[PDB]
């Protein structure tokens, strides 16, 4: 049993009809303090899998090792570890999964909200969740923290269901990530401007975009915004 | 919360973020910290924002009622009846409030009253959970009978950087600019203060 | 300072008679026309408006006045003694009916509220 | 839950009731509460939990293994104590039991053994257990005696539980009779309190105070 | 300091047949008051005409599903590929929760399939292992909603013949496939209604002596 | 709870879904939240229940009585300082959490009012458990210069993502809309996106199924005469 | 220790064509404790009905209260009070215990006088007021209820279907609670005759 | 104190009481009356925390003597058990509440009948043909609920109340030193000094 | 449990142990054995928590017993009583310590005398003519200091048990059911069935 | 505590107040802060002395035994030894260690240790309890690529402030310089930094 100290907040995520978008903000909060600015939160495995991580950094660190220790280990005696027998999100998540259920059943949890997206060697779209707790779900949408609840609504409006899926272009989804980044921006207080957003397509593989802002913020009408009630001045 | 008031040459600036948050989640992003409780005392509100708004309200009346018997009160006065508040009720409230004010004979004064209800008459005060991370660049860049323009730069970079470290502060920068002239409002988004 | 004043100013005159009531309505007596007539499907009130001045606005005084949403009032007497008795007729009808009711008072109740402030005045301090 | 066995000269009684609460929801009204650990040993089940139905099964598992290795039928005494050495083993952990583990063997005779989560053992003829025991311990001490017929005693029994299931909020559902002899239990059915408590209602002419 | 349970809603439910088992179960997953997906399956087949349900801790309920299929495969090699009966998966399943006796498994599981003889069988299961057939069984968030009206609907509980006025009970009589399946929907329909953590889907699998098939409904999103 | 405000041209829209519940239980399907504190003041109330209506109810009260008493129209301003000072002296334990929204002779207005007695000025609003889920909307959506018919839609578009995705939220859509120099037209079920699906199966029971043991006749009429 | 658990027992209304129904079982208990199968939790004062379920002391004091207050009413509005009437007064009577409240779950049920409509309402021990079209549930088998009224009801059953639906509810609701039970009454409520029958139910 | 029974036959209430009265680890008194005459017809048993029982107890008694005499009248003992009630739920919403558990043995001289009022210190009032106050009912309850009839005489009552008392000292931990029996009819209280 | 007392006269020691089994709210048993016969000339009573008492006492016996066996030599009562202690003080600081106080009454067949140990859970050990355990010293030692005398017979022994055993009937609050009493001699062990 | 270390042209300084309090007691106000794990990496310590001199002795023995083997160590490999016992042992340990040092290859480089155990390689590192001070100020004023004369004044300008409003800090500056011609201490006392 410990306390998160250095945090990263919410990790957002969606399927289109050709793969996954992911992103999260590049911040290290310390409690309020907005200490660490430069933090990358997403972390690509292969060509094929990105990591999204929220909370504790420390040992979101420790699972990047993880991953890094499990491409090396997966290229021992593989001839085949860039074909056939490479790593998928399937195999990546699992692994987590396992480590993040037996870790909390030692009553010693890596405190992290994790998502796992990338695409499968079939050309299906793997998008699912796991926690410090071990629990584990997928959907469509798919976001940690505030992401959860401010993210999610929006992203649901554009795919609701499984056969929204086909009908979601790669850059509506994008758009719809990209706008949800900036809701969070205005309303998550442990949140930062700058974030890294990744694409993994099952046709032009992986994308991945660092140092992206949140951009077209509305902040005029604040200037008419006068005290609390009664004050006109 | 970051909040500061700076007296210069001409009278005395309130300045203030905008963020009003209910744990992580901002309540409110475009809060007007700066309250007026006379034409020419104005006030900056931390802590409790019921208890700081209650108080407020309060004040004005007091200051009302003191303007229409004995005429414009003074700064020192407003600062005593706010204070007068928070000390007799130092058990149930939680405020840090800055009180600015310009007369013609005193020009502009600057009161800070923190949580235990003490009253402290500065040159400038800082107060918020951001004010914490401004300590130093405050003191080492704040000069006695600055010009307008360079105060503004100097609240301007001050809650800047109070904002980018302190995520309990955030939004707009808010600004009220007391002087024989009158009272001008000004903001300042954040595509300006950022990049500073 | 104190009320001092605790006991009753009315009082049984030796023929039974309590002056101060009838010296009110002697009040009353000597002010202006007020009328009510029920019809079938309604009621009317009415009253003359006369006015102290004709500098004055005589709109702004109101002889007619709204209790509830239902229930009007009209007077002959002593303005100022109708116009606080309108105040208290309207709180009573909120805060000894509607606040427990969810609903306004029937005519005949509300009157009786009324009555009952009244008849204070005839026997308090 | 109330559970109860008595010792008497046709061997031993044992009846239970059936219902099963978590808090103030009834989980089930067809709880098996009298383990049969084998065909010449019998547990009852109060106490809240699995604890007795697994580890009577596998006291079940115990007296099998005694008997293959001793050529020998298991004493109710021993069967009793090995239940008992075992939840001692345990104690402090939560473990809750409250059972009688009943029997009836050549040397004993007819034996029934209060086994508890705290490590009590006593061998006794009247044993009462669970929330409504106190009930079922009133219509007990007032009608046992030891000369009772196989029909009667059974029937004490079967209005014993019914009497808590009446009054014990935690208890009722329907009643389960076993009577024990040496050549092994015997099964005397599943009895719904619903009617059975209408049946002796009129047959008895009890429970005057409720109107039916 | 660190809660090692939590809660992810759901409801799940099983009812034995004259010569069938149906083990339905709502497909949302949830925590507090956010829903983390619209269709998570719940109620899975297991081999063997086996089907299980571990509701509650959905962490832990994947474990012990994870860990009872994994029982069922070692079960084949171990014993010549023998087909595990309902009764012995039921008593697996007791040694695998109570395993757990003093760190439990959070779950209210339940199992369905086919006996020996043929006959429909439902197995329910407390946290800690203590388990029992049964007829009727709703588990989760909305059982307490379900199971009076299961009584009422399936056992006919509290129902006399008119004319007789509480002299006769109505007779036990068997239920069709079609007819379990429309108390099974009407069941979750009506939980959806008054349950906050109910809806969104309905999967239910029926189990036959020709296999298990699968059944998904809609069900309300709010 | 769901509840949003959204400020417009001319005047000022409230919206609000329709389930109140008992922890995890659904006690009433179809809940009125829009509470009228005046003619054109009208509120909208989160958290306890029975305290949001009672202090509408207090404060509507006064209100009306203030209003006959200054023979003016009510201001949202008087029903807010009333509302603030009232819950700021019993310290949030009155848990009303509303939004206020109105039109008078000072012109339309919007507020939110917080359990402790703490107030916010804004364009636009959201309380309640669905609060983030609406808010995410209105932060996406919402533009200056708004129409009626825009902010109806914007209202009423944040409400349904606290229905679906807020758990505390659910079944209908009310708005309530006070436009300047207008009456207020209150919408009560503006949208009705929940309504249950037919039951495979009819329950009606055949008469005389339950078993009786007595049957009476009630006297609920006075005593009678002769 | 929870007030409103401690004595047990339910109720439960229902409205149906030109009639409501309102239902309670008949037990007062000491926790595990059986103490009373007589213990009605339905009265009326006049045409309106009344169940009270929770504690058991206040049910009987609310219920002296109401009796109290509704007779005060009567005599000076020379009428009857009607359900949407009274129902307000149970709610301003429950919230002046704001800080101290009484821990029930009362019901209402009755039929206007005047306009013929069938009308329910339940309230929380606070005051605050559930008006439902189909059906108002209470007590510590609530649950049960809210799931057997939920799947049994259909709107516009006439009275003597009404009955069966009601009393089902009733009835296999207190058989999954241990604190509810040992008896049951249902009153069969129209404009101008009000049917009291008593069922018969597993006494445990 | 701990244990009070009462019980209604055809034409007379019987109220057993227990006379052990322990304060800690001693028993100081082995010859204690838990009872109060409220009326000539009319017997209240009682037991709670102590200091509070007695002094309720006593209370009761003034207050209705009290009435006796201004109206020169006997109230019911329906009328004097809903006065004891309300006593006692105005007591429980006090600062601090009576601890106090009652139970109200009267023979109606306007009916013809015997009447038993069960009240606990909340002001839960049921009138019973049997009742008991603590863990007294978990013993009784069982052997009155197969015993009891509504048309046993008061010798028929007595022997009911033996087995009772029987089944209390057999079952019961604490010894309660037996009970003061006291029978309430028509011709008013009278006391069974053998028992 | 709850009553266990000794007295060492001139040639024996007698022990006298309650019957009552309590658990929580009923009384299971009132016929229950607590002692153990460790030797043909050594009795030890036990009194604690349910389980352990009897766990505890057994486990002694057998050690005993098996002394016994392999020396073909029977121990001291102060021997046995050494041994008791010594396990009862590596138990207290166990991780779960056994909750039983005993009394070791035995005749020293060697010194030809008779010998009462007393004996705490913690192993606090002390030889005694009269011994205790739990709240029974409380009031029988008041007594035990006036009467006894090291030279009395054992029917004066018993006489003044009655006086004591009387003492505790009529002050207890708990009804513990009578006691079964064991004299200790040179003959060895036997059990006084009436009393 | 004020500690910070930062990298500049010529390799990188480490500076450090020197006070060490027992609640409101100066137990020690002349402690040395900067403590040396290799010739040319040294730490800033914080927190708890007994474990981040606990800590500090244990790299000391790894990067000793490290040398004896491998030859000298990556500043890098230096903050990973911090890292691994720190974060490996987080629940028994305060300890927020900032690491410097100075390679031929790599230069001057800074790794942050806080609390949690995790590492962040910056520019420039600030850390202690009077570190919340100053944040502002050296966000403004820190540039990549300073002078040794220039770093020295930002380091000491810095931790002047901090100790000026961190009671927790105080007492000398101490500093250490760390390039390719070695490694050179420098002192600096309160009559020197207070009046800046
Ligand atoms: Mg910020
Ligand atoms: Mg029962
Ligand atoms: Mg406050």
């Amino acid at each position: 049993t410990q306390q998160p100290i250095v945090t990263g907040t919410s990790v957002i995520s969606m399927k289109y009809d050709n793969g996954v978008i992911i992103a999260a903000d590049n911040l290290g909060s310390y409690g309020s303090l907005l200490r660490f600015n430069g933090v990358e939160r997403l972390i690509p495995v292969g060509d094929n899998t990105v990591v999204g991580i929220s909370g504790d950094i420390s040992d979101m660190q420790h699972i990047e090792r993880l991953l890094k220790d499990l491409v090396t280990e997966n290229a021992y005696d593989n001839p085949l570890a860039d074909a056939e027998e490479a790593l998928e999100p399937s195999y990546i998540f699992e692994y987590l999964a396992t480590v993040m259920y037996q870790r909390r059943s030692k009553m010693n949890p890596l405190w992290n909200a994790i998502i796992v997206a990338g695409v499968q060697s079939n050309g299906d779209q793997f998008l699912r969740y796991v926690n410090l707790l071990g629990v584990t779900y997928s959907s469509p949408t798919l976001a940690t923290g505030f992401g959860a609840h401010m993210a999610n609504p929006l992203l649901r409006k554009v795919v609701d269901r499984e056969s929204d899926i086909p009908k979601t272009t790669v850059q509506v989804a994008e758009e719809a990530i990209v706008n949800a980044m900036r809701v969070l921006y205005y309303r998550d207080a442990r949140s930062s401007r700058n974030f890294s957003l990744a694409i993994i397509d099952k046709n032009t593989g992986l994308t991945f975009k660092k140092n992206l802002q949140v951009e077209n913020m509305k902040w005029d009408f604040a200037k008419d915004i006068k005290g609390y009630g009664t004050q006109k001045i | 919360t970051s909040i500061m008031a700076v007296t210069f040459k001409d009278g005395v600036i309130l300045g203030a973020d905008s963020r009003t948050t209910t744990g992580a989640y901002i309540a409110n992003r475009v809060t007007d910290k700066l309250t007026r409780v006379h034409d020419k005392i104005w006030c900056c509100r931390s802590g409790s924002a019921a208890d700081t708004q209650a108080i407020a309200d309060i004040v004005q009346y007091h200051l009302e009622l003191y303007t229409s018997q004995y005429g414009t009160p003074s700064t020192e006065t407003a600062a005593s009846v706010f204070k007068e508040l928070c000390y007799e009720n130092k058990d149930n409230l939680t405020a840090g409030i800055i009180v600015a004010g310009y007369d013609d004979k005193n020009k502009g004064e600057v009161y800070t009253i923190p949580l235990g209800g003490s009253v402290h008459k500065l040159p400038y005060a800082i107060a918020g959970s951001g004010s914490t991370f401004i300590y130093g660049y405050c003191d080492k860049n704040f000069r006695e009978n600055m010009s307008k323009e360079e105060t503004v730069d100097f609240i301007k970079h001050s809650l800047s950087q109070a904002i980018k470290w302190d995520g309990s502060s955030g939004g707009v920068i808010r600004m009220v600019v007391l002087t024989a002239a009158g009272v001008e409002r000004l903001i300042f988004y954040p595509d300006e203060y950022e990049q500073l | 300072m104190t009320d001092r004043y605790s006991f009753s100013l009315t009082t049984f005159s030796p023929s039974g008679k309590l002056g101060q009531i009838d010296y009110a309505l002697t009040a009353v007596k000597q002010g202006v026309t007020s009328l009510g007539i029920k019809a079938t499907n309604g009621v009317v009130i009415a009253t003359e408006k006369k006015s102290s001045s004709p500098l004055a606005m005589s709109e702004t005084l109101s002889k007619v006045s709204l209790l509830t949403p239902d229930i009007g009032a009209v007077y002959s007497g002593m303005g100022p003694d109708y116009r606080v008795l309108v105040d208290k007729s309207r709180k009573v009808a909120h805060t000894s009916y509607k606040r427990i009711y969810g609903e306004y008072p029937p005519t005949k109740l509300l009157v009786s509220e009324v009555a009952k402030i009244m008849q204070e005045a005839t026997q308090s301090g | 839950t109330t559970t109860l066995a008595f010792r008497f000269q046709g061997g031993i009684i044992v009846a239970v009731d059936s219902r099963a609460t978590a808090g103030n929801w009834v989980a089930s009204q067809t709880v098996k509460k009298v383990i049969e650990i084998n065909p010449f040993l019998l547990g009852t089940m109060a106490g809240g939990t699995v604890d007795c139905q697994f580890w009577e099964t596998w006291l079940g598992s115990q007296c099998r293994l005694h008997e293959l290795r001793e050529k020998e039928r298991i004493s109710v005494a021993a069967a009793s104590k090995i239940l008992s050495n075992l939840v001692y083993q345990y104690k402090g952990a939560g473990l809750s039991m409250g059972t009688m583990i009943c029997g009836y063997t050549r040397k004993e005779g007819p034996t029934i053994y209060y086994v508890d989560s705290d490590g009590t053992r006593l061998k006794g003829d009247i044993f009462c257990v669970g929330s409504g025991q106190t009930f079922a311990y009133g219509v007990l001490d007032s009608n046992y005696k030891w000369d009772l017929s196989v029909e009667d005693a059974l029937y004490l029994g079967k209005r014993s539980i019914l009497a808590a299931a009446h009054r014990d909020a935690y208890s009722g559902g329907s009643v389960n009779l076993y009577h024990v002899t040496e050549d092994g239990w015997i099964y005397h059915g599943n009895h719904d309190v619903g009617e059975l408590f209408w049946k002796v209602k009129e047959e008895e002419g009890s429970f005057n105070n409720v109107i039916g | 300091q660190f809660n090692p349970y939590g809660d992810n809603g759901g409801t799940i439910l099983g009812i034995a047949g004259e010569d069938f088992a149906v083990l339905a179960g709502d497909t949302r997953n949830i925590t507090d008051y956010s829903i983390n997906s619209r269709y998570e399956p719940k109620v899975f087949d297991c081999g063997d005409n086996i089907v299980m349900s571990a509701n509650g801790f959905a962490a832990d309920g994947d474990a012990l599903v994870k860990r009872f299929k994994n029982s069922v495969k070692w079960y084949h090699f171990d014993h010549n590929d023998k087909k595990l009966s309902i009764n012995s998966a039921a008593r697996n399943i007791q040694h695998l929760l109570y395993g757990k006796r003093f760190f439990p498994y959070y779950v209210h599981t339940i199992i369905a399939g086919l006996d020996e003889d043929g006959k429909g069988a439902v197995y329910s299961f407390d946290p800690v292992g203590s388990y029992e057939r049964e007829q009727c069984r709703a588990g989760g968030a909305a059982a307490s909603l379900i199971m009076p009206f299961l009584d009422n609907q399936v056992n006919f509980k509290n129902q006399y013949e008119p004319g007789t006025n509480g002299k006769v009970k109505k007779p036990l009589k068997y239920l069709s496939v079609e007819e379990v399946i429309k108390l099974v929907r009407d069941s979750f329909t009506s939980a959806t209604e008054r349950h906050i953590q109910v809806g969104d889907g309905l999967e239910i699998l029926i189990v036959t002596k020709d296999g298990v098939r699968k059944e998904f409904y809609e069900l309300k999103r709010d | 709870t769901t509840i949003v405000g959204v400020k417009f041209n001319n005047g000022v829209v409230i919206a609000a879904d329709t389930r109140s519940t008992q922890g995890p239980i659904v006690a009433d399907k179809n809940c009125a939240k829009l509470h009228r504190i005046s003619p054109k003041i009208w509120c909208a109330g989160a958290g306890t229940a029975a305290d949001t209506e009672a202090v509408t109810q207090l404060i509507g009260s006064n209100i009306e009585l203030h209003s006959l008493y200054t023979s003016r129209e009510p201001r949202v301003v008087s029903a807010l300082q009333m509302l603030k000072q009232h819950l700021f002296k019993y310290q949030g334990h009155i848990g009303a959490y509303l939004i206020v929204a109105g039109v008078d002779p000072t012109g339309s207005h919007l507020f939110s009012i917080h359990a402790h007695g703490s107030t916010d000025v804004g364009y636009y609003l959201s309380l309640g458990s669905g609060s983030l889920a609406a808010m995410a909307v209105l932060e996406s959506h919402w533009k200056q210069d708004l129409t009626k018919e825009e902010a109806i839609k914007l209202a009423s578009d944040a409400i349904q993502a606290g229905i679906w995705n807020d758990l505390g939220s659910g079944s209908n859509v009310d708005v309530c809309v006070m436009e300047i120099g207008k009456d207020a037209e209150y919408l009560r079920n503006y949208l009705t996106p929940n309504v249950r699906e037919e039951k495979q199966k009819s329950y009606k029971f055949p008469r005389g199924t339950t078993a009786v043991l007595k049957e009476s006749i009630v006297n609920i009429c006075d005593i009678q005469e002769e | 220790s929870d007030p409103s658990s401690i004595n047990g027992g339910i109720v439960v209304a229902m409205t149906g064509k030109d009639c409501v129904a309102i239902a309670c079982d008949l037990r007062l208990g000491s926790q595990s404790l059986g103490v009373s199968n007589k213990f009605e939790k339905i009265f009326h004062y006049g045409h309106v009905f009344l169940g009270i379920t929770g504690l058991a002391t206040d049910v009987t004091t609310l219920n002296e209260m109401f009796r109290y207050k509704t007779n005060l009413y009567k005599l000076k509005e020379e009428r009857a009070i009607e359900p949407e009437t009274f129902t307000q007064l149970v709610s301003s009577s429950l919230y002046e215990r704001r800080f101290g409240p009484y821990f029930v779950g009362p019901v209402v049920a009755g039929i206007n006088s005047k306009s013929g409509k069938p009308f329910i309402a339940g309230f929380d021990l606070i005051g605050c007021i559930d008006e439902a079209k189909d059906f108002i549930v209470s007590g510590t088998a609530s649950d049960q209820l809210f799931g057997m009224c939920e799947s049994l009801y259909e709107p516009n059953l006439e009275p003597e279907d009404l009955f069966e639906t009601i009393s089902q509810a009733l009835l296999n609701a207190a058989d999954r609670d241990a604190l509810s039970g040992w008896g049951a009454v249902v009153y069969i409520i129209k404009k101008d005759e009000v049917v009291k029958r008593y069922l018969k139910m597993r006494q445990d | 104190m701990d244990i009070i029974l009462g019980i209604r036959v055809q034409d007379s209430v019987i109220l057993a009481s227990s006379k052990a009265v322990t304060r800690g680890i001693s028993v100081l008194k082995d010859s204690d009356d838990k009872t109060r005459q409220l009326s000539p017809h009319t017997l209240m048993s009682f037991a709670g925390e102590a200091g509070d029982t007695v002094q309720f107890a006593e209370y009761i008694q003034a207050n209705i003597q009290l009435y006796s005499i201004r109206e020169d009248y006997e109230l019911s003992p329906q009328a004097v058990s809903s006065f004891v009630r309300q006593e006692l739920a105005k007591s429980i919403r006090s600062r601090r509440p009576y601890q106090v558990n009652v139970l109200i043995g009267g023979y109606d001289k306007k009916k013809n009948k015997p009447e038993l009022y069960q009240i606990d210190y909340l002001g839960t009032k049921v009138e019973l043909p049997y009742g008991a106050h603590g863990y007294s009912g978990f013993y009784t309850f069982s052997l009155l609920d197969h015993h009891y009839r509504p048309d046993m005489t008061t010798e028929e009552g007595l022997d009911l109340l033996k087995l009772c008392v029987q089944e209390l000292e057999k079952r019961m931990p604490m010894d309660f030193k037996g009970v003061i029996v006291k029978i309430v009819d028509k011709d008013g209280i009278r006391q069974v000094d053998d028992f």
